[PDB]
């Protein structure tokens, strides 16, 4: 009799799937759904960025030399790197963390003049040997290191007050100066108490200078503690202060919201990406990847798994 | 496997039918044939490209980081991310194993079906005229030309034209 | 689809019919008529409500505020409360899409399964007494009244009764 | 030859439904899955329920004017509303988060009296405009401002002592005043150096008035900051303090479990709810909605989707 | 169910057959017989065990405590622990909840097909000298002895051989 | 004619489980997925495991007396027991939670002498009735309690510095005694005010002694609250301190990591785990578990449910 057979294809060199019921399942093809390969590279295609270089986030605010170019700006990214500058004189800022993640979700900084002037007792161009710029002893560029003009002498009791004309809020900081011995907080304030206040109608707080042996951080037993708040469109904010107080010749305002990435990668322009971590770039349109439970963006989502083969074919069955 | 024809009573793939994932081979007197089906392949590839379309994809929610790569992260704070993480990423791994697994089962199977379905619409058309021989395979009991296997392929073959030839061989 | 009826080897549904799910249509010397049929329809039915009450449901946990709506959070917990509500909302929105997806896919070719027992369960009582058409019906070579058909449906028909004539008729 | 078909029902309108091959699956009934629909209302019925109105949750505690009708109770429910008013006079509370959770977990508040009296040189009795009550000056319910009774003289060394008498814990609050100005201070609590230790078993602190330049809030700008302990059953707290104390004339004590709620939906106690968000309640029997992912109570799953059709018919193949 | 053999065609099943899962019980002049059919038994056996294989396992991730079970917890991030550890439970008690309802269903619909397959091959072994009764069984028209049933089962009957006997006895 | 049937097994009494589509579907055999059972010991087979017994974690870095067993060690694996004894004299510790964690996921401490040393007119051999060790008198023993020799007089101003000669951080801790009384702080420090401060390259604090009326506990009015930090390899910590200073004797060095298990069930060195709760070990090979949402290790993942029962089986269709 003639006839007519039924089949189905196969192919030479099929692809191994797990099923349900089945660990070595051989199909026709198959193709990855956990991504294993980064790019080396921050791919900032269309992206309005900025690489901080040694600069730190917190450096930014404050001005320290390392930050010099990167005191204002906007970007939808904003880039970190390790072992970054915050502080040349030696301290710490208060509530450091929360302040950092502010700026590294910000879309860029603008800066506005506090306006605080100064009587003839007070001398505002206090410098150091830590903040060197150009091979000369300078300070942080957005704040002044108040002292008496006269070495020794009282330093008069003094109020500046910001307010904040803007529609929107402007962040402020300051410093308390924490010096390293008797005769050195003599010599810039005098022997009289000192004393900080700072208050608005949101926020309020009282400081003193602490004298105090330390160890040398880059050759200083002295500290400078950083303190900041929101100043709330309208309200004004209120320094009384007599001695200590590293005051801000501007004030801060975050504009919108960029995407902080941490990483020590180098930047590509034409490179384009959704996905970053500490090594790289994820530019993959897979749904997992292995590489990093660490990542920001619009990103697959990792899982522990160094292959998962998705089956796009039957059976392999050859001849 | 689940319908009986892939890796069943059809004992092996063709590695020869590169025009298609389904087909049909013939035998009769004017030669040797063989032709890709058409509407079974292209079920079974849309159907995984219907997977595909919707497996092959992220979610649109943009994260941002709660972890620093440089400085120390709040020791409480710290244990609770790291154990969140760690409880989201088993979660991802498991729905990932799963998702594939299923997927991979269902797949093996609708292919396999496709094929049963193809057999099956060739033996309704072939009616009394035709035995199966248990292998995918139909003994045609009457002269089956060219023209005549196309009709089969086409969807245009009528069994009353040759029942009186078939059925007197068939009966011997 | 999976098992080649609905959307298949038959050719379409009857509007017609709002008295069930699956059933007959028949034509003999006193006419036509159309028939539901019970079992298949309520056996379709009642899977269809135990998916229905497994999935319309939600968890007894009670939940508290976290985050509150006419005041600020801390900085610090306030990005990991985002973090994981995203995380969660993302393997929910998932496994939702999931679920849905994969139940349709199961309840379409559940209700295909059902078309062809019935299917087959008729062709089995009716033995060696009828033919396959292809789209679904049966010829059946031997007269077959009112009561005839309503064996069939009734599955009460008895294929020893009409086989001698049946065979004359399909043998000719 | 006779006939008989076999076929299935179909519609003429099918529902459009999404499977694991196909997007655009048409089926002949479907039924939604994700809730879009809220009730715009706090469905209270089958709950002792306590609206706030515009009293804060904090103000039950120290008894600010807007909650003289919520200073005590029981409730199963508590509604607290937007702009809620919990100081008159401007300040705040220390742990003010921990604070305002703990009153929205309990089921109720009862108070019980310190029996805090004081010599015939304090003025227990200190008002203020910012407290209005019934028309003139008035304070905190459940505190006094202590000042001295002739102005300019040293406030007395003063020692107050709460025990504990209950068998369940209770939740004592006290404020201390910061004055605007030094003219203020000494008329009040006289020119000595003031101080203020707070001494139990489980707690201990001190605190000291802070004199210092602030904006004005509804026209002062003095502050009263709060702060809260727990008092175990059996132990006494002691107070001692010379000027600048708000001292409790009452201590709380919060009761049992209730479901705290912050929306702006008016109340309805003709239907009962166990969910509830901002913008109101949701009855759905549905396990998933799309409303919000801030819920509270026994609700269905917050996905980001429009809708989800599950089938609940075969393939819909019309004629 | 799915395939329509197991709790469909096939009445019941047999308490008395214990050395394997699916099998043959004949009929002859000599008398009855029961004998278990291996392939197909550990087919479906296989593929239970791969199910449990991958489902009975736990996974390796290392986690610490982020709560003491006999000092306080701080109250703001305590919350958050309760919400998150009570959102990753409902997860996981869903997630549970899913996987076994669904290979519950796949592992019973599996079941059912093997059954089928086996009936299948049978079917095509038997060709034009047997018909289906409509019940699972065969009726053999022609004489069919241990010899012939033993033939049967071990997929080498040569339907040939018969086929003038039972065209014969089926057709006169 | 003669005939061949075709069947399946089945079974007398069959198991119920659940379906996608049927909540009572009788199968042949099933099997359990979640596991209920617990062992009720800690198993600890192949671990060189430390039982803290009555110890608080915390008290191995102060010496208090429960803890003179645990000052020194390693481990892979600490256990922690309910109501284990920190502080003897009176007070706590401030980030004390942070802390616990830290010595819990330690695998090990080692002791290093601070070298501390103190004038003739202090005695730094301070003892408490609180504290008794060997049937007497004694104190925290990694501390000293240091008064004026002489009752009365002012206690000399002392600054004492601990450096870090390792290569790995090392955590150092002290207190501040808070005295209940003006006589007491006068009799132990003096009449001068007392003041600390503390100081190293990555942190600085200043405490004040407060002297505050204060309930007894074990008899005691008075309170030592204790402090810490990391001191950096190579880095110094500064004291710098006239009276209330509760100063260190040895710091401690965490050693690698290890797991932390809190737990009320007994060892058992005969049997091996990889997963512990309050009430012991789970040893079992299924994905889930009842007994806890509170698991350390490699566990089965908690689920809200009894029981859920895997089908290995045909539906059972009996005769
Ligand atoms: C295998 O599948 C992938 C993804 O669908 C496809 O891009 C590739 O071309 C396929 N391979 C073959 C040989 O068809
Ligand atoms: C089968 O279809 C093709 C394409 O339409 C056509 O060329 C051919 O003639 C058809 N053959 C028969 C026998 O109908
Ligand atoms: C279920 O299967 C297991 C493994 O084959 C076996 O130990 C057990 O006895 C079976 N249950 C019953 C009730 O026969």
């Amino acid at each position: 009799p003639d006839k007519i057979c039924l089949g189905h294809h196969a192919v030479a060199n099929g692809t191994i799937v797990k099923t349900l019921t089945n660990e070595q399942e051989e199909v026709t093809n198959a193709t990855e759904t956990v991504e294993s390969t980064s790019l080396n590279r921050l791919c900032m295609k269309g992206r309005n960025h900025k690489d901080l270089g040694n600069c730190h986030p917190i450096g930014m605010l404050i001005g320290t030399p390392a930050c010099d170019l990167h005191l204002t700006g906007t970007w939808d990214t904003l880039i970190e790197r390790k072992n970054a500058i915050a502080y040349c004189y030696p301290g710490a800022t208060v509530n450091e963390k929360a302040l950092r993640q502010k700026i590294m979700e910000s879309g860029g900084i603008s800066k506005i003049n506090t306006g605080f002037t100064y009587g003839s007792s007070i001398n505002s161009a206090g410098t150091t040997k830590a903040c060197m710029r150009n091979g000369g002893n300078s300070f942080y560029a957005e704040l002044k290191w108040l002292v008496s003009k006269n070495k020794g002498q009282n330093f008069p009791q003094t109020t500046n007050t910001y307010r904040n004309a803007d529609t929107a809020e402007h962040l402020i900081m300051w410093g308390i100066h924490h010096p390293s011995s008797t005769q050195e907080k003599n010599d810039l304030y005098g022997t009289q108490s000192l004393s900080i206040s700072v208050g608005s109608s949101t926020y309020k707080n009282s400081f003193v200078p602490v004298v105090g042996a330390r160890p040398q951080v880059n050759g200083l037993s002295g500290r400078i503690d950083f303190h900041w708040t929101l100043v709330q469109p309208g309200d004004k904010i209120i320094f009384s202060h007599n001695g200590g107080l590293i005051a801000p010749s501007r004030v801060s305002k975050l504009i919108g919201r960029g995407l902080g990435i941490q990483s020590e990668a180098p930047i590509d322009n034409s490179c384009e990406s959704k996905c970053f971590w500490r090594g790289g770039s994820i530019n993959t349109r897979l749904p997992f990847q292995n590489l990093s439970p660490r990542t920001v963006g619009q990103c697959p989502k990792y899982v522990n798994k160094k292959s998962l083969m998705l089956a796009t074919g039957m059976r392999n069955v050859p001849e | 496997g689940l319908f009986g024809a892939i890796a069943g009573f059809i004992e092996n793939g063709w590695e020869g039918m590169v025009d298609g994932w389904y087909g049909f081979r013939h035998q009769n007197a004017q030669g040797t044939g063989q032709a890709a089906d058409y509407k079974s392949t292209q079920a079974a590839i849309d159907q995984i490209t219907g997977k595909l379309n919707r497996i092959i994809k992220k979610t649109n929610t943009e994260f941002e980081s709660i972890e620093s790569e440089f400085s120390e992260i709040d020791h409480q704070i710290g244990n609770v991310i790291n154990w969140t993480k760690d409880s989201i990423t088993d979660i991802w791994t498991y729905q990932a194993e799963l998702l594939v697994a299923m997927e991979n089962q269902h797949t093996i199977d609708m292919a396999d079906s496709e094929m049963l379905n193809l057999y099956e619409r060739v033996r309704k058309q072939l009616r009394q005229n035709a035995e199966e021989d248990g292998k995918g395979c139909f003994e045609i009991y009457h002269a089956c030309d060219d023209s005549c296997m196309e009709s089969i392929r086409n969807n245009t073959y009528n069994h009353s034209q040759y029942r009186e030839e078939a059925l007197l061989n068939r009966l011997n």
